[PDB]
RNA sequence: UCGGAGUACAAAAAACCCUCCGAGUGAUUUUAAUCUAGACAAACCAGUCAAAAUAACCCAUCACUUAUUGAUCCAAAAU
RNA sequence: GCCUAACGAGCCUGGUGAUAGCUGGUUGUCCGAGAAAGAAUUUUAGUUCAACCUUAAAAAUACCCCAAAAAUUCCA
RNA sequence: ACCAAAGCUAGCUCAACAUAAAUAAAAUAAAACAUUCACCUAACAUUAAAGUAUAGGAGAUAGAAAUUUUUAUCCUGACGCUAUAGAGAUAGUACCGUAAGGGAAAGAUGAAAGAAUAAAAUAAAAGUAAAAAAAAGCAAAGAUUACCCCUUCUACCUUUUGCAUAAUGGUUUAACCAGAAAAAAUCUAACAAAGAGAACUUUAGCUAGAUACCCCGAAACCA
């Protein structure tokens, strides 16, 4: 199989946001690390997680890259 | 397939609920005392916005009367009551006007003394 | 990875036992289920059963004839067409159900079957959910089933999906027979219409075999 | 934890009365009964607007069109008898290689490669070849033969160059 | 239902030419107890004392 | 189903982007007193406005 | 339909059955070969300027300065 | 002129729910924002994109704008 | 309390199953009109090819074929409707026209007449009940008395730059009566380099659901 979600979501034609899927461990935590890791590169961490019945992990920016890899090297 | 029930009857029955005491086929027919009713809650608005004019008015008049029962007029009453700092409103000062004439006496006697107070200085 | 374990209760059904033990794997169990996707099946389920009958006439299809009533101009009346319009009280509607129509629609595979799962879950942990090795009713008649119901205190609505329907006559004749609580249904006929139609549920160990092994696949056949 | 917090508590089983939409689903259509817009149903004031005889589509009101005032080339004459071929990056190969399908190189073929999901399906092309255009063929697997009608010049070499096999048929 | 809001509408206006007597036992709603009245009769005033002369007093 | 305006299909070319390319009119007569340059620039393609494009593309 | 001068006072644009003149071209000599930036004007469509590279050499004047034309499909001297 | 009480071409039925850019009409509540003219058209009582406006998101910045300069056109 | 409403039942729509001869047009669409026009007369099954190959004042529009894919009976009714709905129908009657033809309206007591059991008696219309001291009123409200005079206000709707307008429509009441189309998109979910029930799309897509384009009217033409 491959690793991890990922989506790509478009909100309009020329706009582009980044969504990101649940899928070990609790959403919270995770959010967590991806705000304290995102302050330092961003400048700001705009991270927002939507919730219903699953999750969905929304922030301002493209870290897809660094998305990948972390949740590849941590293996969740 | 639905029906017309019992709804538009109740609304006619509702209207005509507040169209009574009405005149003619406004108590009685559907459309007119709609447009009675219109009429009546416009003019409920507009005369309860005029109710205070005319409340006003009628103060004004009375605090005038009363006033000119002492031997001055409305206007420098009002102005030796500004000068004395009485924010009293005029409707305290008309039920004084009618029910108390000693303490509107009071007042335009010290209006009268502010005013050849300062005639007296300004001389 | 989380094992959830369920204890099937083995009860022989003769009277005053709830001793059993099997212990049980139900990999099928989803953390959170969704209601959304439960409504949309439910919707669709009674989407597809639409007879779509609603019949009526537009003008066009009204008897009547499209004569002229009256001259145009001069008459005093008011100007008008045949007698079959929709203004007058002699003709049909224009909007209305006569054209036919199918409410019906395709749902995706993974939507239903995840739909099944879900509801299925959701029974589990209502605690409704109850497995046994087997079923037996030797008496087969409505006090008996009645006196069962009550002691062992089960739900208002139990739906037994037990048998692969080529077999043991003397259950189904007693369970079929004047039965408003209880609801039969084979292994290989269980749908979530109704599982959602009842407020308890019992399986026993082949029919939940047989659907573990249904919703493996599927599940298996959607995540690859 | 949302199976703990739901198995915690007793709800009401949740009949079928319980079913509710999450936010947003279901769009509660607009009925243009009402003062909201008065009498015109949004379609305003006369016109042709209002009526059902509205004028047709693509018409610049009896000027002369868009599509009259432009010249005519031979692009639309080529998606009728136009030669299909198929190309198929080096990349996704080796992915292929990568995800654990088969290795040896006599079951190998267009076939086997239908049966993975990796082929485009071509029911409207007449006449459908496959060609390979190279791409992400830097250090990848070696030992697998493939068969195409026509192999591009970088294809073959890509593939030769690992040792692998090009069958052109 | 129509129904239910037909026979209040018709009861409503049964009632208007037709009066009838006020009763004293079906006058209060809820079920009326001694010891309820006196309690919230001592709740309200001051003071209350003498239950037996105070429902004596009520007595005719 | 709709029936797409071949008017459109022959001398428009839609990309897999969506974005609309037609040839430049003027190039087929009366090029006596025109600049060779005005020919080999009407020769050349041009991409249609995003309005146009997109009724284009509602033919299509 | 188009161009110029006023109405339309020191960047644009701006009407009337307002007001003056001009065009569907006329002539003399050298000749405008291929295409890369980047802008003006512009609802659509039509109009202007053009560094620079390559191959081969080493457009211009009058009619005050600008005007002096025609978007599709269909025919022909032949491509 | 007449051809069954109205004949510049009868009446009945059907095509037919002919066509109408016109005229006469289009029904419950509350909240926010909120339009009067750029060129064309066998066109002026109609249309097609600009001049506006509204919804839902993003990336920017924008204006009132003094002296360097050409009532304005530009910019602190 | 008067004319009056309110209480039921016939009745049917649709799906499935069983069982003595001979090229018709035109109105209309292309906002005119002239070549042209899905459609209709008889034969013409599903998926996909495909709104493709082509045709057309190359305008509007019209539009395949090669080829592909398909399947056994037995299991009946209603998220169709009631005297203005559903067929017009208690009926092609009464009646109209020379004729062809056009075409209606119309029943309720109770289990039992055993003829006083019922239960409301409020729709527009007049009776029980008229204006009332020398006073003005698009018809009320604030005050005031258990009623009124005084003071404060230019009908509704439609059409318009603008209508109380002496511009339009309406006797009143009841009832009937006029926004039903998803491509691309926004949004809610399924899965994800794959989606989708052997059909298509796809450099985050794909699938499903949910969101926007109403009626009446000619003078005439043709058979």
């Amino acid at each position: 199989m491959h690793n991890i979600p990922v989506y790509r979501d478009i909100t309009h034609g020329n706009r582009q946001m980044t969504v990101i899927r649940k899928v070990e461990g609790d959403i919270w935590a995770l959010q967590k690390d991806v705000e304290d890791f995102l302050s330092p590169l961003l400048g700001k961490t705009p991270v927002t997680q939507v919730n219903e019945v699953t999750g969905t992990l929304r922030v301002k920016g493209y870290f897809d890259q660094q998305l990948k890899a972390w949740l590849l090297e941590k293996g969740f | 397939l639905r029906s017309r029930v019992t709804d538009r009857y109740w609304r006619v029955q509702e209207v005509l609920k507040h169209a009574r005491h009405f005149r003619g086929r406004k108590n009685r027919c559907y459309r007119l005392a709609v447009r009675a009713v219109t009429r009546a809650f416009v003019k409920c608005t507009r005369a309860r916005r005029l109710k205070k004019r005319s409340l006003r008015t009628l103060w004004i008049n009375r605090i005038t009367a009363a006033s000119q029962e002492h031997g001055l007029k409305y206007p420098a009453f009002i102005i030796n009551l500004i000068k004395c700092q009485v924010e009293l409103n005029r409707k305290v000062l008309a039920d004084l006007a009618i029910y108390e004439p000693k303490t509107f006496k009071s007042l335009a006697a010290l209006a009268k003394r502010r005013r050849x107070x300062x005639x007296x200085x300004x001389x | 990875x989380x094992x959830x374990x369920x204890x099937x209760x083995x009860x022989x059904x003769x009277x005053x036992x709830x001793x059993g033990l099997t212990e049980l794997h139900p990999d099928v169990f989803s953390t959170a289920p969704r209601l959304d996707i439960l409504h949309q099946v439910a919707i669709w389920q009674k989407n597809f059963k639409r007879i779509s009958y609603a019949k009526t006439k537009t003008r066009a299809e009204v008897r009547g004839g499209g004569r002229k009533p009256w001259v145009q101009k001069g008459s005093g009346r008011a100007r008008h067409g045949s007698i079959r319009s929709p203004i007058w009280r002699g003709g049909g509607v224009a909007h209305g159900p006569r054209g036919p129509t199918s409410y019906y629609y395709m749902l995706p595979m993974k939507v239903r079957v995840q739909g099944l799962k879900v509801a299925l879950t959701v029974k589990l942990a209502q605690d409704d959910l109850h497995i046994v090795d087997s079923l037996e009713l030797p008496t087969a008649d409505p006090q008996y089933l009645i006196e069962l119901a009550r002691y062992r205190r089960w739900g208002d609505s139990v739906l037994l999906v037990d048998l692969e329907h080529e077999d043991m006559p003397q259950n189904v004749v007693a369970a079929t027979s004047g039965l408003k609580t209880f609801n039969l249904v084979p292994a290989v006929g269980l749908n979530v219409h109704s599982m959602l139609k009842h407020q308890t549920l019992v399986l026993t160990l082949p029919t939940v075999a047989f659907l573990e092994e249904k919703l493996x696949x599927x599940x298996x056949x959607x995540x690859x | 934890x949302x199976x703990x917090x739901x198995x915690x508590x007793x709800x009401x089983x949740v009949s079928l009365a319980n079913l509710k939409p999450n936010p947003g689903s279901r769009k509660p259509e607009r009925r243009p009964r009402g003062r909201r817009r008065g009498r015109k149903c949004g379609r305003g004031h006369k016109g042709e607007r209002q009526r059902g005889t509205r004028p047709r589509l693509g018409f610049e009101g009896g000027q002369t069109p868009f599509y009259l005032r432009i010249p005519k080339y031979g692009f639309n004459e080529g998606h009728s008898f136009r030669h299909q071929y198929q190309p198929l990056s080096l990349n996704r190969l080796q992915y292929l290689i990568d995800l654990g399908r088969v290795d040896p190189t006599q079951p190998i073929d267009l076939t086997q490669l239908v049966n993975g999901r990796g082929v485009t399906i071509q029911p409207s092309k007449r006449d459908y070849g496959v060609q390979l255009v190279e791409e992400g063929a830097d250090t990848f697997k070696a030992k697998v033969n493939i068969e195409v009608q026509m192999a591009s010049e970088l294809a073959i070499a890509a593939i030769e160059k690992n040792g692998g096999v090009v069958t052109t048929a | 239902x129509x129904x239910x809001x037909x026979x209040x509408x018709x009861x409503x206006x049964x009632x208007x030419x037709x009066x009838x007597x006020x009763x004293x036992x079906x006058x209060x709603x809820x079920x009326x107890d001694y010891h309820a009245e006196i309690q919230a009769f001592g709740h309200r005033l001051q003071e209350t004392f003498s239950l037996d002369l105070l429902k004596t007093a009520f007595v005719n | 189903k709709r029936k797409t305006v071949k008017a459109v299909i022959y001398r428009f070319l839609r990309l897999h982007s969506g974005l609309w390319l037609r040839r430049k009119a003027g190039y087929k007569k009366k090029l006596w007193k025109k600049t060779a340059a005005r020919k080999r620039r009407l020769r050349e393609f041009v991409f249609c406005n995003k309005t146009q494009s997109k009724l284009l593309d509602k033919m299509t």
